[PDB]
Parts: structure tokens; sequence; C-alpha cells
């Protein structure tokens, strides 16, 4: 935006391919996967006879 | 000792200015985003000192 000799330009993280918070979400997933895979080892797999 | 002598000096003084004209005097914005209501803000003046 340019008015009367003062101008400003901004480029957001928003894009057609990815949303503005997509970086935070994708890092949250990276942590949750590690966090969840490790915790499953505390409980272990499920077994039932047949 | 210097009753009828001349004297000369190299001197340092503070910078000073006066406003001799106000130029592009007012610039305005109705800022509304992330406000309870429309607000009027005066953007910077340019001064010819």
């Amino acid at each position: 935006l340019e008015v009367d000799g003062i101008t400003e330009t901004i480029g957001t993280t928003q894009s057609a391919m990815y949303g503005g918070a997509s970086a935070q979400i994708l890092q949250i997933n990276e942590d949750i996967k590690e966090l969840l895979d490790g915790l499953r080892a505390y409980f272990g797999y499920n077994m039932i006879g047949l | 000792k210097y009753e009828n002598h001349t004297v000369t000096l190299k001197i340092l003084m503070t910078l000073r200015y006066v406003v001799s004209d106000i130029l592009k005097e007012s610039r305005y914005q109705y800022t509304k985003f992330n406000q309870p209501k429309s607000k009027f803000e005066n953007l910077p003046q340019k001064l010819l000192l």
C-alpha cells in the first residue's frame, strides 16, 4: 500500500499451498509422533487368543 | 595583556532548527482492524527546517 509518499509491503506466511500456521502444526505433528510412539512402548501391543 | 589585540576562535555549537514550512502536512488512516471500533490516527508530518 502506497499513499502520499509513505509505502508499506507485507508478505504473510499464508499461501495457496499452505496456511499461515501450517509450520507450527507440522512441528507439533513431528513432536506428537515421537511422543506417541515412545509412549506406546510403555503400554505395549495388544494380544488376544483365538 | 590583550587590551588592544585581536582574538579569534574555532568553536563548537549545538545544532538547531526552526520550522519554516510544513509540507505534506497531514496523512490519515481509519485504523479498524483489531479494534473495538473505527479509530482515526494522524500519520507523520514532513517539516522543512
